[PDB]
């Protein structure tokens, strides 16, 4: 490997020579420590690599030993239920290994090399193998984990290794030209996996909640952002996408956050339990932790680390939801890396590179047709929390230009005990139009028209707040009043939702469907009523009110006997009483 | 004894010395000049031709021909001790109390490690200040960082003391493991002139505190790199009590704009481009690796808590000082010019505050069960006289409906009761006696925050600040 | 009052005593010590 | 309360001050008289040697008069110059080929150097 | 309210402009001192 | 070098009474002057220099304009010096140094000043300096520093120049002479900001170290009303410590009166954005009793002329009697108000042009004055029921 | 321009009212021209061959199609030849300087140049004190009978005070006469703003003695009744004309007269006694109670006039 010494020590900067051949973006350790450093520019036998950690105490001459390969990963078995750092460090070995602090230069294996598993070929000698096929089987709590061949790998299979127990280590399958195929590889976190071909988004992602299903619904495979405010339910509306969402594996990005949210993050989600097991739902899932007092490199790797293990979880053939807490903390860290470097500022300090470097990330998710042949799909969901809750500054625009829904949140509603406090008025989704399809060949052939029926209910709602405040809602029109209820049922039976309740936290779409169905009949009935001479207070007291209220909280097996005595009820109460 | 000779250049705080390859990154040397007195440097770059030196303090008589540096230490140290108790120090170590220096049971380094996440716990017991606006309604926890954002000519120093003076802890209402841990008190600091340095050493001599506390004092017309290592020293003493010997440790950090500020200058005379606003690009990341030394561990009794103290400059809570540490903490502390000016201590604003662990450290086996919905009450009720004392100025008294009244003497008493508590040290228990006194004038029914069964076991009482709480 | 400032000035006092006269029996070996240590 | 105490507390650290620098003159003066002992130029060659092979490549060494007769067979033979001076008592110096770099060896210097190590010891024996 | 927030966004956007002149201004000007004084000699 | 510095807990007179009240500045302590060409920072230096109660004067005049620097030189050798009757110039060093002068000794000469300064100090007075623009020499060191080719830290100033303030303020203080006698230091400097911008960097320096700063107002220095201290940007932390003193030398509740005179206008200060909203005649009675009655204070109160033969100099026990008739008509009228009359009746009362003309009445009439004032102030109300 | 040629016409010393002194002779007049047009110009070569003083008159002319690096040594070269003639042969000199932008402008081009570090908006460090070196050749000198006196004109860019060549004149120059688009575009002239402008040797030329007694005061009040004129046209911007007082409206009322009469003139010349009974009749409009600042005695000997007598 290319050798080489230190000629000049300046902050985070170390100037190396000797170092003729070294490649650019590659891994380096500088030091007898060993600290590891990045390759930022070459001239002459000069190698201006940038350390990670502290550098107080280094000398002129320490050697420096470069890595030759760029920064990567290990993808294979044994990452489920583990928590990372920013370039994927188990921190559970640190701990055991250096006490509670984390000391510079601490080596570690992001893969247990020591755990046996269980091994099953799928292959046989003489047939011939290309990248993207899967090799065989493990067991892995509850899943068969495929060990891939990489994707560059092509040849033809000399030899396999028999089932039953070995390590990750040992080779397992050895092709012809003697390369050896074990139970990892490893892969650049820069560069993007590949795959067949991209399928557009034609199927939605049910995240089991009724505003974000029925009115603001992301397809599998699309992306989504959603702001920060404090004491709005960000972290419970998270945890129960976690919890109670379509995808297989949960990947879970920290980018920077409070050390208190970080041990919250970590605390809470180990004593959850999926709901379709029962089993620790931390089975199913990949932590990725950073603190604001970690190296600003591994801050600014975490997302790209995150997003290529979904990546190569896809490639198993599963579905993968991933989520970033807060893509500001690490545009934060662009942007001190980019003034270390003494690069031209663009706009508040942002380098200019900063929507090419976001375009690039949140174009890995979609649903692809994997090198195996195989479907699969990753849904990024990007947390943005911009200074003062504005909307101008350059990160969240940036955002918007690329995302296919914006859930905004806000504070108002949480303090008006409203959950979640997503407002309707601002927040947007564009796979409406284009899963239209799928509604009518699934759930209905009038559903988008209900839906849409919804919307223009509370926009007319909203369209008279105005009275409301001036003079107040008993003096008002029969109309007004009757439009201004059947917004305030709207809210507080179908946008309401409790995720702390053992049935009403996850909502087919079906239920959804014929809670919309009962509302718009119920209003019906209600215009025709006073068409033909009725005052709205005596429609106040309907039992058909209290059914349509306590029309949740039902099991979903119990839900279509519901539907139908409360659309009987619904016909027979608005002819028997006025 | 390895000393260089051979400067080749002196400029401003900067001094080059050639052949002096053995100097590491940020080793501390000494400089001494013809006259035989010795100046103190720190290196900030190394290279094969020459290193690079910047001077503690002014450069007045040293000359090329005479010049030599000779090192200290590779990388800078703090002899600690569980001795260091009721002593002085000048920022960089070195005692100014007069009294002889202690004997250091070991020397660390005072950059230190960051935590490891996963060692990390929830924080779970509260910290009793003695301040009703502190304790009741915005409650600081073991292990939070909370800061104290104010204004120009606020008394900010005051109240530090005072918090200082009065903080304790409360292992009795824990209810159950009741035992007391020492606790300690770390007080830190930077960039203070000589008046404000003699009150605090009368205010921290006169009641006894010093004797329980340790103080790290820097002054103004101090070099700027030891109000830059300041701070970092009085988190390592804060860390190793309270990590080796359980100590329960509370750090005051005063007027983080002057550290920012050093912080500033230190980084323009490296010659590196600033960033936003004049201040470095990685000014995020170094506040970050001060307030993130505070927390509770795993397996350790021990704590930290920090209060870091900072005058915002024109007011603006967009200046990019308390962006970011409100960025890092959680949660702040108020002080308003209107209470200032009218007459009332502390004057602490309980509208624009917060803290973002409060629910954590308060309730049932903590304190007393009723904390939260008092608190709430009292904010909703406050925030309600507030526009209603507005209101009055152009509808009139007379114009008044009955509840609005009770809204406006609530208000009144409120401040003249509750936020006006002068100097005296209130308990949490008599502090909330007073904070129901003052909900007993509103008319029960419109307590809408409060549960019944709170309601009749503490309304009806009439004020307690005149009777002292008994 | 100055009772309890003069009775904790005397234990000072005796405490300060007691400490010289503990260091003066040692302070031969203590020398020996540190000239051990210094000298190569 | 405390602040009673504290003159306690301020006694006790300025008498275990006061025994610390008892000792520190103490050795300060014994390393004083150490040369008119004939141990001296036992201790003068293991400084210098010491010294210069703490310096690689040095040109020249400084001593006392007194101590270059014990030190030329060894500097001769150690290929460098030696110069008298009338200060650097009981103390060598070597200076660097260049001439810009120095290393010294004093016993009144490794004192001062080494006392900050000493101090928990000279501490845990004297009250132990 | 309209008008005051079209001139507050209106003087962040010059003084922001202004102060990306002051430093493009000053970093061109450091980097041509330290090219002349390091390749020239 | 000293022996021992000191808690200062003195008053330092300097005639006007807005200062000597709203905003005092002890012996030993720090004050500073911002403000933009026009305000009356020159004028107010003047005024210290001629009236105040150190007994050795050193001024600055770095930058300092031609014709305004011989002004002094003419004027005061004329003058006579309060406390002894000598001459002014007895007591005062001068330290000129113009615009058109060398850059390099506008630097220097703030140095000297405050080592003169100093040395008068040591041999046993109280001194007070006076440094003319901080910022004329910000800009020497600017000048020098791009001379240099040193990178600047921002606007252009170099890193080091928080640093010189910061030594250059902490040389005051009331200290214990290597002899053993007392002596004391006071600076107030001004700084002009560019343009009147207030977060200019040496501004934002000075304001974290002194004790005391009167930041000047544009808009009242427009309306040609004087000394236009903005009395809402302003700070003293002098008040707690000398508040012993005054209850000796001027009175028992001399501490309760400026309380009350603060916390009234405070009061005036928050009424003004809702008389900015709708206009004075939408408030009420009270309301507008209180801004009447900050009107009041402000014109007749804290306005004060410099060039008056009375006017221009005001002794505490003046200030006292004041406020003192201020705050009994205010009681007055909140009684009045009580009882049904209305604001513009109150307003048309023949004592306030008695109350107005108080400070142009000569030091020696005032101890009369003053109690035929509160007697006329007792018997007006009481008479109207 | 227009008011600088008038200033020079016009401007002549008062030696009946100081008692001393009699037929002092004409002011000398040292023109300077940095980057000037032709127009202007022009206009100046006519005015001042109209008033006849070009025989009394240095010129300078650098033309604003002259080199551009000349215009550093013409204001000198202005100021070498008027200190030379008022110190050495008791000549009353006025200095009149057509544009110091332009000056400044030449300045930061030899400063960029030259890769100085520029100080503000590119400009170099040092022009305050290369501006202080020209403003300063100005004054009396004792036991001498010649004068020097400087009326520097020069363009704020886009009507800003906060640029850097109007902020460093201004803390350099003793006042300044800020004119206001505003009442230029009234139809006004000269449009002299009088709030933003200020004279620092005020003091010392007027009193007993010198001019009328009441001068100070005068002006005292005219400056207060003026801002709260401008105060109350700001309120009634927003709670109408109709809800106003009595007093609001006799304020608006003296502010509207004050514009139109007594800052309005046109090219006629008044005298100092004329400007004051002018003053009198504005300030008679209000209430004799509200006239604060001046003194009672003043007030009876002169209150009271009527502004429609003044004009014939
Ligand atoms: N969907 C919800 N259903 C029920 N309770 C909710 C819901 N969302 C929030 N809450 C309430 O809010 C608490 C925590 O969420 P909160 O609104 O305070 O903000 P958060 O998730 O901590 O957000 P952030 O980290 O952005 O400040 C929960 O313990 C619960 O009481
Ligand atoms: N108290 C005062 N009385 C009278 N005039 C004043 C007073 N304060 C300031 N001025 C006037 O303000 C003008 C400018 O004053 P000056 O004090 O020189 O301002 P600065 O020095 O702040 O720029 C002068 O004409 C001066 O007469
Ligand atoms: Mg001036």
């Amino acid at each position: 490997m290319i050798q080489g010494v230190i000629q000049k020590i300046a902050g985070p900067a170390v100037i190396a020579k000797g170092m003729l051949g070294a490649r650019m973006y590659d891994i380096c350790k500088v030091g007898e420590e060993g600290l590891v450093g990045e390759i930022i520019r070459l001239d002459g036998d000069t190698a201006f690599v940038q350390v990670y950690e502290d550098t107080s105490g280094l000398k002129v001459g320490e050697p420096v030993v470069s890595t030759g390969l760029p920064l990567a990963v290990e993808l294979g078995p044994g990452m489920l239920n583990g928590i990372y750092d920013g370039i994927q460090r188990p921190l559970e070995r640190i701990r055991e290994k250096t006490g509670i602090y984390i000391t510079r230069g601490v080596v570690v294996h992001a893969l247990d090399r020591e755990k046996k598993w269980a091994w099953t070929p799928m292959v046989k000698p003489g047939d011939e193998v290309r990248g993207g096929m899967v090799l065989g089987t493990v067991p892995e709590f509850g899943f068969t984990h495929k060990i891939l061949v990489p994707p560059d790998v092509r040849g033809r299979v000399k030899e396999v290794k028999p089932a039953g127990e070995y390590t990750v280590e040992e080779p397992v399958v050895v092709l012809e030209d003697g390369t050896e195929l074990k139970m990892y590889h490893t892969w650049p976190v820069r560069r993007a996996r590949p795959v067949q071909r991209k399928l557009d988004p034609n199927t939605p992602f049910l995240t089991g909640m009724r505003i974000l299903d029925v009115l603001f619904p992301v397809a599998m495979g699309g992306t989504a952002a959603i702001p920060g405010p404090f004491g709005a339910g960000k972290s419970v509306t998270q945890q129960s996408l976690a919890k109670w969402s379509n995808a297989d594996v949960v990947v879970y990005v920290g980018c920077g956050e409070r050390g208190n949210e970080m041990t919250d993050v970590l605390v809470e989600f180990p004593e959850l339990t999926d709901p379709k097991t029962g089993g620790p739902l931390m089975h199913r899932t990949v932590l990725i932790a950073n603190t604001s007092n970690m190296p600003v490199a591994a801050r600014e790797a975490s997302i790209y680390v995150g997003v290529t293990i979904a990546e190569y979880f896809r490639d198993q053939g599963f579905s993968v939801a991933l989520m970033a807490d807060s893509t500001s903390r690490w545009a934060e860290a662009l942007r001190e890396i980019s003034s270390r470097l003494e690069e031209m500022p663009a706009e508040e300090g942002y380098p200019p590179y900063l929507a090419a470097r976001l375009a690039a990330f949140y174009e890995r998710a979609g649903k692809v047709i994997t090198l195996g042949g195989e479907e699969g799909a990753v849904t990024i969901v990007g947390a943005v929390s911009p200074p003062g809750g504005d909307m101008s500054e350059p990160v969240t625009q940036s955002t918007l230009r690329i995302v296919g829904a914006f859930w905004r949140l806000d504070a108002s509603l949480a303090f008006r005990r409203h959950f979640p406090a997503i407002n309707w008025n601002g927040s947007y989704s564009l796979f409406t139009s284009a899963l239209d399809p799928w509604y009518r060949e699934n759930v209905a052939e009038d559903y988008p028209e209900l839906r849409d029926a919804i919307s223009e209910l509370l926009q007319r709602e909203a369209g008279l707040q105005e009275i409301v405040q001036l003079v107040g809602p008993d003096a008002l029109q029969d109309a007004e009043r009757l439009v201004i209820e059947v917004g305030r049922i709207i809210r507080e039976d179908f946008l309401q939702q409790n995720a702390y309740h053992e049935v009403d936290a996850y909502c087919s779409m079906k239920k959804a469907y014929g809670i919309m169905k009962m509302i718009l009949a119920f209003y019906k009935e209600a215009e025709a009523a006073i068409k033909r001479g009725v005052s709205i207070d005596e429609i106040l007291q309907l039992p058909v009110l209290e059914r349509i209220g306590r029309a949740r909280y039902v099991s979903e097996e119990e839900f279509p006997a519901y539907f139908e005595e409360a659309m009987k009820e619904i016909q027979g109460a608005f002819k028997a009483l006025a | 004894k390895k000393e260089y000779t051979g400067i080749t250049y002196i400029s401003g705080p900067l001094l080059f010395v050639e052949n002096a390859k053995d100097l590491a990154y940020g080793a501390i040397v000494d400089i001494k000049d013809g006259t035989g007195r010795v100046r103190g440097g720190q290196v900030i770059e190394v290279s094969e031709e020459y290193a690079v030196i910047q001077v503690f303090e002014e450069t007045t008589g040293l000359d090329l021909a005479t010049t030599s540096v000779s090192l200290v230490e590779d990388v800078a140290r703090l002899g600690v001790s569980k001795e260091m108790l009721g002593r002085r120090f000048n920022g960089i170590g070195k005692p100014i109390d007069g009294l002889p220096p202690i004997t250091p049971e070991k020397r660390l380094p005072i950059t230190g490690l960051p935590l490891n996440p996963v060692a990390r716990r929830k924080p779970e017991q509260f910290i009793q200040t003695g301040i009703s606006t502190i304790d009741v309604m915005n409650t600081l926890v073991r292990g939070q960082k909370l800061p104290i954002f104010s204004g120009s000519g606020l008394p900010a120093n005051e109240i530090a003391a005072q918090i200082a003076r009065q903080a304790t802890v409360r292992p009795d209402l824990s209810g159950e493991g009741e035992k007391e841990e020492p606790f300690a008190v770390v007080f830190a600091a930077m960039g203070i002139t000589q008046r404000e340095l003699s009150y605090f050493i009368q205010e921290f001599e006169r009641t006894g505190a010093l004797s329980r506390s340790v103080l790290f004092l820097n002054k103004a017309d101090d070099p700027t790199i030891e109000r830059i290592l300041t701070p970092r020293m009085a988190l390592t003493v804060a860390e190793y009590l309270a990590f080796e010997h359980d100590y329960h440790v509370l750090v005051i950090l005063t007027d983080m704009t002057n550290y920012c500020e050093a912080l500033r200058e230190i980084g323009a005379a490296r010659e590196e481009i600033p960033g936003r606003r004049g201040y470095p690009g990685y000014m995020y990341t170094d506040l970050a690796t001060i307030y993130e030394r505070a927390g509770v561990v795993e397996g350790k009794k021990g704590s930290v808590t920090q209060i870091p103290i900072l005058s915002m400059p024109d007011d603006d809570r967009t200046h990019p000082i308390p962006d970011l540490t409100g960025y890092i903490t959680e949660g702040q502390i108020q002080l308003s010019r209107e209470l200032h000016r009218k007459g009332i201590y502390p004057p602490i604003d309980p509208l624009p505050s917060l803290s973002r662990l409060m629910n954590n450290g308060v309730g049932k086996g903590k304190t007393r069960e009723d904390h939260k919905q008092v608190s709430d009450q009292l904010y909703s009720a406050y925030a309600n006289g507030v526009d209603i004392r507005k209101l009055v100025a152009i509808i009139g008294e007379d114009a008044l409906t009955e509840n609005d009244r009770r809204y406006l003497q609530f208000a009144d008493a409120f401040e003249r009761f509750f936020i006006n508590q002068g100097q005296q040290n209130r308990s949490i228990e008599e502090s909330l006696q007073i904070a129901w006194a003052l909900l007993s004038m509103l008319p029960q029914g419109e307590l809408k925050r409060i549960s019944k069964d709170h309601i009749g076991k503490y309304y009806g009482q009439k004020l307690e600040e005149i009777w002292g709480a008994p | 009052t100055e009772a309890l400032l003069a009775r904790y000035r005397e234990r000072a006092e005796a405490e300060a005593k007691a400490v010289r006269e503990k260091a003066m029996a040692r302070l031969d070996e203590a020398v020996a010590l540190v000239l051990k240590e210094v000298l190569p | 309360e405390s602040a009673g105490e504290l003159l306690v507390a301020t006694a006790r650290t300025q008498a275990r001050g006061e025994v610390l620098e008892e000792v520190r003159r103490r050795v300060r003066e014994a390393l004083e008289a150490l040369p008119q002992k004939p141990e001296w130029p036992e201790v003068v060659r293991k400084l210098a040697l010491e010294a210069l092979e703490a310096l690689p490549g040095a040109k020249a060494l400084v001593a006392n008069p007194e101590d270059l007769p014990h030190l030329e067979a060894l500097a001769r033979e150690r290929g460098v110059e030696l110069q008298a001076e009338p200060a650097l008592r009981l103390g060598v110096r070597a200076v660097g080929a260049e001439g810009k770099t120095q290393v010294e060896n004093s016993l009144l210097a490794r004192l001062d150097r080494a006392w900050d190590a000493l101090s928990s010891k000279v501490a845990q024996a004297l009250w132990g | 309210i309209p008008g005051i927030r079209a001139q507050i966004r209106f003087i962040q956007q010059v003084l922001e402009q202004r102060e990306r002149e002051d430093t493009f201004r000053l970093k061109r000007i450091k980097g041509k001192i330290e090219a002349r004084e390091a390749e020239e000699e």
